[PDB]
């Protein structure tokens, strides 16, 4: 035969992407602790 | 992760609210300026009484 075959295609993500808890967005934990510290200090200052 | 970010948003909102509340210190400066003008008057009356 000839020109008797078509083809589909699939896709893989990036390795650098890896997980979802990869800091800069997941380290919002540590940052939240910073923000809570900020909030406590501001509460005192406003008082 | 989403929950922590939401908590961070709420925290920064409250911090901003309180900071604005703190700023509304200016009423204290206004009052201190008023009391300063009064004390300037007290000083003038005292000087006159010395004479």
């Amino acid at each position: 035969d000839v020109g008797g075959q078509q083809i589909f295609s699939q896709a893989l993500l990036n390795a650098n992407r890896r997980g979802e808890a990869k800091t800069a967005l997941a380290e919002v934990q540590a940052r939240h602790q910073e923000l809570l510290k900020l909030e406590k200090s501001m509460a005192e200052l406003t008082q | 992760i989403k929950f922590t970010k939401q908590s961070s948003v709420a925290s920064t909102r409250n911090t901003l609210k309180m900071a604005q509340d703190a700023e509304r210190g200016m009423n204290t400066l206004g009052m201190l300026g008023h009391q300063s003008e009064q004390l300037n008057n007290v000083e003038g009356n005292l000087d006159l009484m010395k004479v």
